[PDB]
């Protein structure tokens, strides 16, 4: 769920 | 120059998964006029030719681009869905049609809880949502969604969904 928002699920 | 009510950033987001997201999270500019959002809209891709896994966002001057802003924190975004198939034909004068909404102040008293708009660029479907400060305000959000989609031109039966972002990060109206 990594997406311009929600960047905890980008790490 | 005609003044907007409101100064807005304009963020890009790369999907490079060599690199940090802070690395890839990019402010391209600020505008508080129609001129200058117009010069910066023209000077970058559209979304229909961005690489999958890319975003856009416009926020308010001083509001993050991220849930955990104060902001964002109790807020939640109207989701538009978009197929594949309908990239070449919706997505670009959509997420301008978005832009133009929030520029436009278009969304009359509650336009004071709009935050901002992002759209996802992805292989398995694109997405636009414009971002509200607070979920518990029911008429705002509920003036908001029927007024977006009526803009947008969509008919009754492509249902438009407003979650939290606490729900998210884990809808509550739908027009
Ligand atoms: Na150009």
């Amino acid at each position: 769920a990594c997406e311009m928002g929600f960047f905890q699920d980008c790490g | 120059k005609h003044p907007l009510q409101n100064r807005w950033a304009l963020w890009f987001f790369k999907n490079d998964k060599s690199k940090t997201w802070q690395a890839n999270l990019r402010l391209i500019s600020k505008f508080d006029t129609v001129e200058d959002f117009w010069a910066l809209y023209n000077h970058i891709q559209l979304s229909s030719n961005l690489m999958p896994g890319c975003d856009y966002s416009l926020f308010k001057d001083g509001i993050e681009p991220m849930w955990e802003d104060e902001k964002n924190k109790r807020g939640g975004r109207w989701l538009i869905t978009l197929n594949k198939q309908q990239r070449r034909s919706d997505l670009d004068r959509f997420w301008l049609e978005t832009l133009l909404c929030l520029i436009g102040e278009s969304f009359d008293d509650y336009s004071d809880d709009v935050c901002g708009a992002v759209v996802n660029v992805r292989a398995k479907g694109d997405k636009i949502a414009i971002w509200t400060t607070e979920c518990e305000n029911r008429e705002a959000v509920t003036h908001i969604g029927r007024v977006y989609k009526e803009r947008l031109g969509l008919p009754p039966k492509i249902v438009i969904g407003y979650q939290s972002h606490a729900d998210t990060a884990t809808n509550r109206f739908v027009v």
